[PDB]
RNA sequence: GGGCCUGACUGCGAGGCCUGCAAGCCGAGCAGGGGCGAAAGCCGGGCCUAGUGAACCGGUGGUCCCGUGUGGAAGGGCCAU
RNA sequence: GGAUGACCCCAGGCGGUAGGGGAGCGUUCCCGAUGCCGAUGAAGGCCGACCCGCGAGGGCGGCUGGAGGUAAGGGAAGUGC
RNA sequence: GUGGAGCCUGGGAGUGAGGGCGCGAGCGAUAACGUCCGCGUCCGAGCGCGGGAACAACCGAGACCGCCAGCUAAGGCCCCC
RNA sequence: CUGUUGGGAAGCAGCGCCAGAGAGGGUGAAAGCCCCGUAGGCGAAAGGUGGGGGGAUAGGUGAGGGUACCCGAGUACCCCGUGGUUCGUGGAGCCAUGGGGGAAUCUGGGCGGACCACCGCCUAAGGCUAAGUACUCCGGGUGACCGAUAGCGCACCAGUACCGUGAGGGAAAGGUGAAAAGAACCCCGGGAGGGGAGUGAAAUAGAGCCUGAAACCGUGGGCUUACAAGCAGUCACGGCCCCGAGGGGUUGUGGCGUGCCUAUUGAAGCAUGAGCCGGCGACUCACGGUCGUGGGCGAGCUUAAGCCGUUGAGGCGGAGGCGUAGGGAAACCGAGUCCGAACAGGGCGCAGCGGCCGCAAAGUCCGCGGCCGUGGACCCGAAACCGGGC
RNA sequence: GGGGGGAACCUGGGGAACUGAAACAUCUCAGUACCCAGAGGAGAGGAAAGAGAAAUCGACUCCCUGAGUAGCGGCGAGCGA
C-alpha cells in the first residue's frame, strides 16, 4: 500500500457547487437566483426564521408565559439529575455519585435522584434521593439505599 | 460568531421531546367577560404549532 | 495559489475562430463576430441537413414528372399505378432511370398504366 | 495473529504481535489527509478594497459624464483594485479523532507486516554514527536501497548515521505517523522502538 | 302566555367543519354540584348566520408556586377579570 | 442475460426559461518526486484536411521557441468572460 | 387503470408583472391589441418544424443524432411553387 | 576523474568516492564530490544586554497581661442629578461622583441586589510592585503566498512625475547574450536608417534587443467580383486553383434564412448594452446552525487552552461540551407528568438482526457537500449623514 | 528635570454618524471612528472595606471554559456578564 493508492471512498469528497460559471454548468448568469428582487441581491432578504414581510410575526402574537426571572438572576437550589436502575446494571458492589459521574451516567454539579426503571439489582446504592418506585424495587431485590444530606 | 438564541420565543415556546413546538392559545390576555367557559377554558390550553412554522422557530433556538 | 487566466481564453478564442475562416470582414477576425456568426451557421445546417432531404424528393418529382408526361400521363396518375402494382422503386431510383434508362422508365410506365 | 521477522546475533528469529487483520484504506487517507493539512502554512494573503492603498473619493460624479458610475479605485473592478474572496491567513488544522489516528497507525504497520516488509532488529551491530557504517550493516540486513525504508529507532547514533541516504526515512518512535509509513516501502523497527508502537496502539 | 328557576355551570372532551399560519365553528360523552319534569328527558345562554381586536405593557381579585446566605419582605409566576 | 459496470440482446423515455439533480473537461498550487520527461529541445507561440472523446477537451505531426515540465492516483483553490 | 402515476419524511429551489385564444359572466358603449373573474388551451419556456403571403400564442404537430428512402397532417395540386 | 554529443555537460557512458553534509542557490544545459553553502563545530579587544549564576546592601523577626492612645474627612453615610455593570427606573442593590446635608476609630465601619432581623465576608477615604498579555518601524526564518494589469501605491532614482491655493491626490516604467564578443572597416545617406564585412550555437538575440498572441496596417500569390437586393450564413450543384473513386481553397447559380446580450406578456426589432482586440473582472471565508453523506467509536462520544516532543513526527491534556428522561410557570414528581376533587378524560412523554458471539444501531467525533444565521457576505453604483482637518 | 519625535500596541479626557430596528424617537451602530493628553518597550491592573453560598475561595493580568448561560431589551431589533 503506498501514497497513490490512498484514496477516500465514494461520495466521501465530493465536488463543489460553483455558479456563474457559464451556460453549460446550468447554473451560469442569474447563478440559480432567479429574477430581481431582495433575495436576488448581495445582502439577500431579512431572516427568514422570523421576519413575514411587515405585518405581525406568527412568533411575536403568540403570548408569553411562565417566571423569566430577574435581577440578580438564578437562585442557587440543590439540582438533581435522574439515573434509572437500568443503568445501574453494570455495576458492582456500591455504586455512589462519583462512580455515575465517571461512567459518564450523572453530570458534575447535579445530586443523584434514582428512577425506577429497569430491573434493581442487590447493590448498595449511595444517593441523595430516590423515587418512591425505584425505592420500592430496590429493597425488593436484595439492595442497600442510602440517602444523603 | 455563534448564533444567539432568540429570548422572544424562548419566553413564549417549549420544544417537546420529539422536537414539536408547543404553545400558550392565544385570545385570552382580556376581552373575556362575554367569552364561554368553553372557550375560556380550551385557551387554557397548549396547543402543537403547525409544521412550517415550528421548524423556523426551532431555527431559532440552537442550544435548547 | 492563484490561477489567472494564462492561456485557456486565448486558446477557446482561437477555435472559434477557425471555425469562422472564410466568414466576411469581422465575422472571421472578431472572436464576438465569430461566434455569433457560428450560432447562426449551426442552427442552419442542421435545419438544412433536413430540408436537404426534401429539395431532393422534389427534384426528383419534378424530373419524373417531365418523364411520365412524354408518355402521356402525369405524375400523381404514375404513382397511383406504381402502387397498384406493387412496384416499391423509390424517387430517387425513379428519376435516374427517367435519364439514363428511358427503356426502363417506359417499361415501369406501362406496368403502371396496366395497374389502374 | 501475524508474524513478524526479527534479526538477530542468533539468527532469523519470529515475533508475533496482534495488529488488525482489516486495513481500511480510507482510514489511512483520513489520517495523510489530516497530517498534510495540519503542516499548512496558510500564509497566502491579499488585500481588500478597503485595505489597498488609495484614497476614498469619488473618481468623478455620478452622472452626466458621459462614464460608468464609479466610486474610489480601490473597487475590485479596477485594474489595481482589491481582490474580491481572496485568500486570507488560514488555520487548516483539525482535530482528527485519537482513536482513528491510532487506528491508522495499527492498520499502517499492519499493511507492511502483510507484505513481509516489516522487519525488526534487535541493535545496530557497528554503527557508530557513520553513514559507511550503517551502509554496511544495512547490506547484510538485506537492505540493499533498492526499496525505501522507514528507520525507527531512539538510537541516535544510528538515525545520524542513515538520515543523509535519499532511500532512507528516519524516525524516533513517538514519531511513528502513518504518512511516512505509506511513504516507504520498508518498516523497519528496534525492539524497543516495536514496543513503544505497541504501547501506543494498545 | 304562565309556573318553577340560573346550565348566561365547574373540571374536561371522542370526533369533525373550516383552514397557508394564527384564528373561527359544531360537538356527543364522562365527573362534580344543580334547574325543570311524573317520566322519557332537556339545560355548558339567546331560531341561525354580524354586534369585534393577536402580542407587548400595566391594573384589580384569588392562589400561596418562586423569594438572590437564612426567616420574612420587595418583586414576580399561576388562575380569573 | 452475466451475476454485480465485463458486455450483449429486447423494450421504452430523451423540446425547454426560472430552477433542482447528476457526470465530466480545463486552469494554479501540494503529495506522488532525492523520481521521471527535457538541448537528439521544457513551457509558451503558429499550422494541421490526422487520431481519440457526445462535448468541454486530449493525442500526434511540422514550424517557432530556447529551459524548463511533470504521470497513474489523490489533496487544496485568487479556477474558465 | 404500473404511470417521469400516487402517498409519507426530509434537503434545494424558483415563482408570487403574465399574455393571446375559445366558452361562461361582470364592468365598458350588444367599444378597445380594454378591464376583472370562472373553465379550458396554447405562448410564456416549443420566436424549433408544416400551413396561414409575411406574423409568440389560428390550424397541423411535441424537434436525441444521421440518411440524395417511404407514408401522412393541416394546407394544397394553372405559373411563381 | 575519463570518454562522448554539444557553443557549453552538470546530459549519456565507464570506473570511483563522501555523507552528523542528498536543505538550497550557482557555474555555458540537468552536478552530493567545481563554486557559495549545508550537517557538525569555532569566534569578541570595543559597545549593548544580562530575567540566568555568584556576592553585597536595604529591609525582615517574640509571648502573654493591662491601657482604650491611633488606625487615611468635607470622607463614610442619607438625599438630589448621572455614569459603570447583563441591569434601558426596574423590587435596583453594588462601584464611581457634580450638588446639599454631614459622622465615628474596632463597643469603629463597608458588603452579601429595596428593606429589617439573624448569620457570615471584608477592612474605604495614601503610594508602589516583576512575570504571564498587546503590537511590529526594525532583523531573521518559513510558505499546497504573488510573479510585473499579480505582489506594497513603488521589483526600475516613487510618495517621484504629474494634479491641487492647500489639506490632499497620485501613476506608468522589469528581461540582449554564456560572454559585450555591443558590429573595426567599406558602401548609399546631412543625419536617421540601411546594405556588406565581422562577433555569436543563435542577430526577425543588434541594443526601438527573451518569447513575441490578438486587434490593427501593408506587400506578393490563388479563386472571385461592375444587371446586382444583403443578420452575410447554410444546403446543393457546377467552374477554376492546389495536395495526391479522396480532400483543401474559392464562389456562379438555385433553395432556406429577422445579429448577440439584457429586459419583457411579447424584440430583428426603430427598447438596454457593446468600436475592435488583449489582459483584470463578481457566490468566498470564519464561527455557529440544519440536513445529507464517507469513516471512527457506541450508552457513550469527544477534548479546549495549554504541556512535552518534532523541526513539514506526533503525543499528552477530561477542565468542559453533546448524549444517556420526561412533564410542569414553579415548588416538585418521575416512565411518567401537568390540568383536575378524580383512581375521569385529555396534552406532552415512555418499549433491532442472526448463530455468549458476530452484525446493525441511539448518540457523538472528524472529513466532505447543500442551504441558513452573523459579518461588506455575489460584484460594481448613489443622492446623502457624521468626524477631524484644509 | 522638562519641551519634541516614534509603525502599530496601551491608558486616560472628550466622543459622532451612516447603519440596524425592513419607517422612527428609546434602543443599535459604539464608548466604535475620530480629536486630545500621557506612557513605555510595553501599557493598564494588582496584594480584598473582593467574591458570594461553597460551613467556600484567596492580589492582578492573560488564554480555554462556564455561555450565547444568567439576565438586559420600544421584553422589539438586538445586547450580554
Ligand atoms: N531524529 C530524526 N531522525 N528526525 C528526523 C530527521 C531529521 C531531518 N528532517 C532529516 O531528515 O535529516
Ligand atoms: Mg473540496
Ligand atoms: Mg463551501
Ligand atoms: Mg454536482
Ligand atoms: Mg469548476
Ligand atoms: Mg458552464
Ligand atoms: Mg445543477
Ligand atoms: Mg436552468
Ligand atoms: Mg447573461
Ligand atoms: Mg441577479
Ligand atoms: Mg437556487
Ligand atoms: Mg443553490
Ligand atoms: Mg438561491
Ligand atoms: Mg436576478
Ligand atoms: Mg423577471
Ligand atoms: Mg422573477
Ligand atoms: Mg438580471
Ligand atoms: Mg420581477
Ligand atoms: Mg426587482
Ligand atoms: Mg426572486
Ligand atoms: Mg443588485
Ligand atoms: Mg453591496
Ligand atoms: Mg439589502
Ligand atoms: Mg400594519
Ligand atoms: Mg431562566
Ligand atoms: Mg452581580
Ligand atoms: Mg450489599
Ligand atoms: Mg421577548
Ligand atoms: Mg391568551
Ligand atoms: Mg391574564
Ligand atoms: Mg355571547
Ligand atoms: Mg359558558
Ligand atoms: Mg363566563
Ligand atoms: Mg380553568
Ligand atoms: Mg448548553
Ligand atoms: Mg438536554
Ligand atoms: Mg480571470
Ligand atoms: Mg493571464
Ligand atoms: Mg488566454
Ligand atoms: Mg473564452
Ligand atoms: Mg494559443
Ligand atoms: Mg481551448
Ligand atoms: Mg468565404
Ligand atoms: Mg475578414
Ligand atoms: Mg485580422
Ligand atoms: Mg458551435
Ligand atoms: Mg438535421
Ligand atoms: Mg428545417
Ligand atoms: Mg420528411
Ligand atoms: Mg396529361
Ligand atoms: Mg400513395
Ligand atoms: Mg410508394
Ligand atoms: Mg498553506
Ligand atoms: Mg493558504
Ligand atoms: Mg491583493
Ligand atoms: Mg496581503
Ligand atoms: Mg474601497
Ligand atoms: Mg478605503
Ligand atoms: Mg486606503
Ligand atoms: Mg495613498
Ligand atoms: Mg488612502
Ligand atoms: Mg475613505
Ligand atoms: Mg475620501
Ligand atoms: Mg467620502
Ligand atoms: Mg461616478
Ligand atoms: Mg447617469
Ligand atoms: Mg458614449
Ligand atoms: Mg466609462
Ligand atoms: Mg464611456
Ligand atoms: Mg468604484
Ligand atoms: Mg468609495
Ligand atoms: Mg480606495
Ligand atoms: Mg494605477
Ligand atoms: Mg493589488
Ligand atoms: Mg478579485
Ligand atoms: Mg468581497
Ligand atoms: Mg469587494
Ligand atoms: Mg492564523
Ligand atoms: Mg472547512
Ligand atoms: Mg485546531
Ligand atoms: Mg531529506
Ligand atoms: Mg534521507
Ligand atoms: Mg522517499
Ligand atoms: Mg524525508
Ligand atoms: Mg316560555
Ligand atoms: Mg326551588
Ligand atoms: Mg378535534
Ligand atoms: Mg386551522
Ligand atoms: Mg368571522
Ligand atoms: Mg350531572
Ligand atoms: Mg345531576
Ligand atoms: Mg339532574
Ligand atoms: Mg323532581
Ligand atoms: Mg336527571
Ligand atoms: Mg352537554
Ligand atoms: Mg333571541
Ligand atoms: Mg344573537
Ligand atoms: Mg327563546
Ligand atoms: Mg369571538
Ligand atoms: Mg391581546
Ligand atoms: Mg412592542
Ligand atoms: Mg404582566
Ligand atoms: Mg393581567
Ligand atoms: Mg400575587
Ligand atoms: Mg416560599
Ligand atoms: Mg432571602
Ligand atoms: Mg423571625
Ligand atoms: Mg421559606
Ligand atoms: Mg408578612
Ligand atoms: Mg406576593
Ligand atoms: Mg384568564
Ligand atoms: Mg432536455
Ligand atoms: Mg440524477
Ligand atoms: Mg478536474
Ligand atoms: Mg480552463
Ligand atoms: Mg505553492
Ligand atoms: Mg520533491
Ligand atoms: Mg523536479
Ligand atoms: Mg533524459
Ligand atoms: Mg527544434
Ligand atoms: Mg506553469
Ligand atoms: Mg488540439
Ligand atoms: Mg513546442
Ligand atoms: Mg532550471
Ligand atoms: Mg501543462
Ligand atoms: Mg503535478
Ligand atoms: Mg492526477
Ligand atoms: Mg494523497
Ligand atoms: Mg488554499
Ligand atoms: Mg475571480
Ligand atoms: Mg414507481
Ligand atoms: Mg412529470
Ligand atoms: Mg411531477
Ligand atoms: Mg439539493
Ligand atoms: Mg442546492
Ligand atoms: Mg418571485
Ligand atoms: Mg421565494
Ligand atoms: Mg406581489
Ligand atoms: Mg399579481
Ligand atoms: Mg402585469
Ligand atoms: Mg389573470
Ligand atoms: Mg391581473
Ligand atoms: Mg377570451
Ligand atoms: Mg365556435
Ligand atoms: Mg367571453
Ligand atoms: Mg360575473
Ligand atoms: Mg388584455
Ligand atoms: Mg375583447
Ligand atoms: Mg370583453
Ligand atoms: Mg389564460
Ligand atoms: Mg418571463
Ligand atoms: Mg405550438
Ligand atoms: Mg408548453
Ligand atoms: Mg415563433
Ligand atoms: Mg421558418
Ligand atoms: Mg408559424
Ligand atoms: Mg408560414
Ligand atoms: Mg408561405
Ligand atoms: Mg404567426
Ligand atoms: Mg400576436
Ligand atoms: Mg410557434
Ligand atoms: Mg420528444
Ligand atoms: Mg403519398
Ligand atoms: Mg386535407
Ligand atoms: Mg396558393
Ligand atoms: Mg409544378
Ligand atoms: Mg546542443
Ligand atoms: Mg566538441
Ligand atoms: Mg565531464
Ligand atoms: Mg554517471
Ligand atoms: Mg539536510
Ligand atoms: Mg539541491
Ligand atoms: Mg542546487
Ligand atoms: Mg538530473
Ligand atoms: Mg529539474
Ligand atoms: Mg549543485
Ligand atoms: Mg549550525
Ligand atoms: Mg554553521
Ligand atoms: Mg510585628
Ligand atoms: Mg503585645
Ligand atoms: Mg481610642
Ligand atoms: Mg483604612
Ligand atoms: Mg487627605
Ligand atoms: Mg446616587
Ligand atoms: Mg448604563
Ligand atoms: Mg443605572
Ligand atoms: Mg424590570
Ligand atoms: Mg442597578
Ligand atoms: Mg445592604
Ligand atoms: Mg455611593
Ligand atoms: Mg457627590
Ligand atoms: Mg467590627
Ligand atoms: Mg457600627
Ligand atoms: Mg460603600
Ligand atoms: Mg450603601
Ligand atoms: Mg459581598
Ligand atoms: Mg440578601
Ligand atoms: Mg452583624
Ligand atoms: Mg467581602
Ligand atoms: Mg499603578
Ligand atoms: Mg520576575
Ligand atoms: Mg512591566
Ligand atoms: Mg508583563
Ligand atoms: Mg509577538
Ligand atoms: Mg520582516
Ligand atoms: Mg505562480
Ligand atoms: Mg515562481
Ligand atoms: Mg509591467
Ligand atoms: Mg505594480
Ligand atoms: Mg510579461
Ligand atoms: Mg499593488
Ligand atoms: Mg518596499
Ligand atoms: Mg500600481
Ligand atoms: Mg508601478
Ligand atoms: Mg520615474
Ligand atoms: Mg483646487
Ligand atoms: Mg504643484
Ligand atoms: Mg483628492
Ligand atoms: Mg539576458
Ligand atoms: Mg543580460
Ligand atoms: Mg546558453
Ligand atoms: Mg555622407
Ligand atoms: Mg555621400
Ligand atoms: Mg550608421
Ligand atoms: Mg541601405
Ligand atoms: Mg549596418
Ligand atoms: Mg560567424
Ligand atoms: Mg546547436
Ligand atoms: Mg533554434
Ligand atoms: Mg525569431
Ligand atoms: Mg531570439
Ligand atoms: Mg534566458
Ligand atoms: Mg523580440
Ligand atoms: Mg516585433
Ligand atoms: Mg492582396
Ligand atoms: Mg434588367
Ligand atoms: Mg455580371
Ligand atoms: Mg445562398
Ligand atoms: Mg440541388
Ligand atoms: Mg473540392
Ligand atoms: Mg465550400
Ligand atoms: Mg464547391
Ligand atoms: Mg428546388
Ligand atoms: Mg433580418
Ligand atoms: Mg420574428
Ligand atoms: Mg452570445
Ligand atoms: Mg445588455
Ligand atoms: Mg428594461
Ligand atoms: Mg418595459
Ligand atoms: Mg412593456
Ligand atoms: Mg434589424
Ligand atoms: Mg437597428
Ligand atoms: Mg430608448
Ligand atoms: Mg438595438
Ligand atoms: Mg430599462
Ligand atoms: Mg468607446
Ligand atoms: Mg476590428
Ligand atoms: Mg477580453
Ligand atoms: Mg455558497
Ligand atoms: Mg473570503
Ligand atoms: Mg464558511
Ligand atoms: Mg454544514
Ligand atoms: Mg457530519
Ligand atoms: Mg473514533
Ligand atoms: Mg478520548
Ligand atoms: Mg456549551
Ligand atoms: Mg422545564
Ligand atoms: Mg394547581
Ligand atoms: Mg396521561
Ligand atoms: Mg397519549
Ligand atoms: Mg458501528
Ligand atoms: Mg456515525
Ligand atoms: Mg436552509
Ligand atoms: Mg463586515
Ligand atoms: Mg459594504
Ligand atoms: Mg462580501
Ligand atoms: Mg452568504
Ligand atoms: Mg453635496
Ligand atoms: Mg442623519
Ligand atoms: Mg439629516
Ligand atoms: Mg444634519
Ligand atoms: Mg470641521
Ligand atoms: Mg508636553
Ligand atoms: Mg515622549
Ligand atoms: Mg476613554
Ligand atoms: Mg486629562
Ligand atoms: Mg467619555
Ligand atoms: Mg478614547
Ligand atoms: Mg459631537
Ligand atoms: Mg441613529
Ligand atoms: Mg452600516
Ligand atoms: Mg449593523
Ligand atoms: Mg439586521
Ligand atoms: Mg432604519
Ligand atoms: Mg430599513
Ligand atoms: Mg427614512
Ligand atoms: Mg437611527
Ligand atoms: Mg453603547
Ligand atoms: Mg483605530
Ligand atoms: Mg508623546
Ligand atoms: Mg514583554
Ligand atoms: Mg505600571
Ligand atoms: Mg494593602
Ligand atoms: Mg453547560
Ligand atoms: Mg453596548
Amino acid at each position: 500500500m503506498k501514497l497513490s493508492d490512498l484514496r477516500p471512498n465514494p461520495g466521501a469528497n465530493k465536488r463543489r457547487k460553483r455558479v456563474g460559471r457559464g451556460p453549460g454548468s446550468g447554473h451560469g448568469k442569474t447563478a440559480t437566483r432567479g429574477h430581481k428582487g431582495q433575495k436576488s441581491r448581495s445582502g439577500g432578504l431579512k431572516d427568514p426564521r422570523r421576519f413575514e414581510g411587515g405585518r405581525s410575526t406568527t412568533l411575536m402574537r403568540l403570548p408569553k408565559r411562565g417566571m423569566q426571572g430577574q435581577v440578580p438572576g438564578e437562585i442557587k437550589r440543590p439540582r438533581y439529575q435522574g439515573v434509572n436502575l437500568k443503568d445501574l446494571a453494570r455495576f458492582e458492589g456500591e455504586v455512589t455519585p462519583e462512580l455515575l459521574v465517571r461512567a459518564g451516567l450523572l453530570k458534575k454539579g447535579y445530586r443523584l435522584k434514582i428512577l425506577g426503571e429497569g430491573e434493581a439489582k442487590p447493590l448498595k446504592v449511595v444517593a441523595h434521593a430516590f423515587s418512591k418506585s425505584a425505592l420500592e424495587k430496590l429493597k425488593a431485590a436484595g439492595g442497600e439505599p442510602v440517602l444523603l444530606e | 460568531p455563534k448564533m444567539k438564541t432568540h429570548k422572544g420565543a424562548k419566553k413564549r415556546v417549549k420544544i417537546t421531546a420529539s422536537g414539536k413546538v408547543v404553545a400558550m392559545k392565544t385570545g385570552k390576555r382580556h376581552l373575556n367577560w362575554q367569552k364561554s367557559g368553553k372557550e375560556i377554558r380550551q385557551k387554557g390550553r397548549k396547543f402543537v404549532l403547525a409544521k412550517p412554522e415550528a421548524e423556523r422557530i426551532k431555527l431559532l433556538l440552537p442550544y435548547e | 495559489p492563484r490561477a489567472k487566466t494564462g492561456v485557456v481564453r486565448r486558446r477557446k478564442h482561437k477555435k472559434i475562430l477557425k471555425l469562422a475562416k472564410g466568414y466576411w470582414g469581422l465575422r472571421s477576425k472578431s472572436f464576438r463576430k465569430a461566434r455569433e456568426t457560428l450560432f447562426a451557421a449551426g442552427n442552419y445546417a442542421y435545419a438544412h441537413r433536413k430540408r436537404r432531404k426534401r429539395d431532393f424528393r422534389r427534384l426528383w418529382i419534378v424530373r419524373i414528372n417531365a418523364a411520365c408526361r412524354q408518355h402521356g400521363l402525369n405524375y400523381s396518375t404514375f404513382i397511383h399505378g406504381l402502387k397498384k402494382a406493387g412496384i416499391e422503386v423509390d424517387r430517387k431510383n425513379l428519376a435516374d432511370l427517367a435519364v439514363r434508362e428511358p427503356q426502363v422508365f417506359a417499361e415501369l410506365v406501362e406496368r403502371a398504366k396496366a395497374a389502374q | 495473529v501475524y508474524q513478524i521477522p526479527v534479526l538477530s546475533p542468533s539468527g532469523r528469529r519470529e515475533l508475533a504481535a496482534d495488529l488488525p487483520a482489516e486495513i481500511n484504506p480510507h482510514l489511512l487517507w483520513e489520517v495523510v489527509r489530516w497530517q498534510l493539512a495540519k503542516r499548512r502554512r496558510g500564509t497566502a494573503s491579499t488585500k481588500t478594497r478597503g485595505e489597498v492603498a488609495y484614497s476614498g473619493r469619488k473618481i468623478w460624479p455620478q452622472k452626466h459624464t458621459g462614464r460608468a458610475r464609479h466610486g474610489d479605485i480601490g473597487a475590485p473592478i479596477f485594474v489595481g483594485g482589491g481582490v474580491v474572496f481572496g485568500p486570507k491567513p488560514r488555520d487548516y488544522s483539525y482535530t482528527l479523532p485519537k482513536k482513528v489516528r491510532k487506528k491508522g497507525l495499527a492498520m499502517a504497520v499492519a499493511d507492511r507486516a502483510r507484505e513481509g516488509k516489516l522487519l525488526l532488529v534487535e541493535a545496530f551491530a557497528g554503527v557508530n554514527g557513520k553513514t559507511k557504517e550503517f551502509l554496511a550493516w544495512a547490506k547484510e540486513a538485506g537492505l540493499d536501497g533498492s526499496e525505501s525504508v522507514l528507520l525507527v529507532t531512539g538510537n541516535e547514533l544510528v538515525r545520524r548515521a542513515a538520515r543523509n541516504l535519499p532511500w532512507v526515512v528516519t524516525l524516533a518512535p513517538e514519531g511513528l505517523n502513518v504518512y511516512d509509513i505509506v511513504r516507504t516501502e520498508r518498516l523497519v523497527m528496534d525492539l524497543d522502538a516495536w514496543e513503544v508502537f505497541q504501547n501506543r496502539i494498545g
